[PDB]
């Protein structure tokens, strides 16, 4: 079922770019290679 | 008597008092002149010849008749030229000579020898700085609002 | 679906960004005001 | 003349600046025929006459601020009084800035309070 918690600008604006910064992380090293054929590389 | 005849002022009323208004305003109008002689040779600088290559008679007919507005402004400026000259001369109140070779002295610190209203003003128009910089302090801030953000923004 | 709600995002972000210019014109539509100020 | 110590002339300052403004325009405004050719010599003239209108406008500049000044250590109310209303203007202006922002933030908030489409 106090004056402490708010503080100065810190907020929803920072947290989100960390936040995107690990899927973002993910894509980059999750793109087809297609090199040429298929070396299948980076 | 020197009035409104015709002049582009801003808040000004032009009457029998405030001769420092008049004084600036006649400052300004002779700067504007200058300006506008500058300006209209500007423009007829690039008079290119009426017999263009693809427009026959559109364009530059209107145009030259918009210089003509130009040079009627500037007409009047030397008008309102004179309408100050005279206020100049004429609020003649007050220590006529005025030696200002004995006022350079007097601006100096030394030798080794009313303002209700201003101060009024002066803090209301302080009060006013205060509560517009308040008001700017949250867009300021709020301003950006896309620079952390760029990584997926478009 | 995937698509769509990349519309979904895309004008908004692009709303985003107009309300960035928007707020921009204000912003500089401020600064020239707080010359005036003679503090 | 010119080794002559007196300066015999008078009624200038107003008349000066339209009679130098328009007498350079000569070698244009002219109801006369104009040989075709010439180069490197309308020049100086004109150069001199921006230089003379410019000096005379300097003139007047000083003068102008002379004035002020005398007015200014003569009728000290007056400087008051316009910048008094110089002030009340500013902040006139400032408040009409601050209220054309609120309204347009009003009507761009108010424009996409629905900006989502659905769920």
């Amino acid at each position: 079922k106090a004056a402490e918690k708010p503080g100065q600008e810190d907020h929803l604006y920072v947290l989100e770019h960390n936040l995107h910064l690990l899927i973002r992380e993910f894509h980059k090293q999750t793109v087809m290679p297609h090199p040429a054929s298929a070396p299948f590389g980076h | 008597a020197s009035g409104p005849f015709g002049g582009p002022q801003a808040q000004q009323a032009a009457r029998e008092v405030n001769t420092a208004t008049l004084c600036r305003i006649g400052q300004e109008t002779v700067q504007d002149i200058v300006y506008r002689t500058m300006e209209i040779f500007q423009l007829l600088r690039n008079m290119q010849l009426p017999n263009g290559v693809t427009y026959h008679t559109g364009t530059y007919q209107d145009r030259l008749t918009k210089l003509q507005d130009h040079l009627r402004q500037l007409s009047i400026l030397f008008r309102k030229l004179r309408l100050v000259y005279d206020k100049c001369n004429e609020n003649c109140g007050g220590m006529d000579p005025i030696p200002v070779e004995q006022l350079i002295p007097y601006v100096d610190e030394d030798g080794s020898k009313e303002r209700r209203e201003i101060v009024e003003v002066n803090k209301k128009l302080k009060q006013k700085n205060q509560q517009l910089k308040q008001i700017m302090d949250q867009l300021r801030n709020l301003i950006w609002d896309i620079n952390a953000m760029l990584a997926m923004r478009n | 679906r995937n698509q769509q709600l990349r519309a979904l995002q895309e004008e908004c972000d692009r709303k985003l960004i107009t309300l960035r210019d928007e707020v921009s014109i204000d912003l500089y539509e401020l600064e020239e005001e707080y010359y005036s100020s003679s503090s | 003349a010119a080794p002559g110590a007196p300066r015999p002339s008078n009624s200038t300052l107003v008349d000066e600046l339209e009679s130098s403004f328009e007498a350079c325009f000569a070698s244009l405004v002219s109801q006369d025929y104009v040989n075709g050719t010439d180069q490197e010599e309308i020049r100086t003239g004109v150069d001199q006459c921006i230089q003379k209108f410019l000096d005379i406008a300097r003139q007047t500049e000083c003068f102008f601020l002379q004035k002020r000044l005398q007015l200014s250590v003569q009728k000290p109310d007056q400087v008051i009084k316009e910048d008094v209303s110089e002030l009340r203007s500013e902040l006139q202006r400032k408040d009409a800035l601050v209220q054309k922002h609120l309204t347009k933030l009003r009507h761009w908030q108010q424009v996409l309070e629905d900006i989502n489409v659905q769920h």
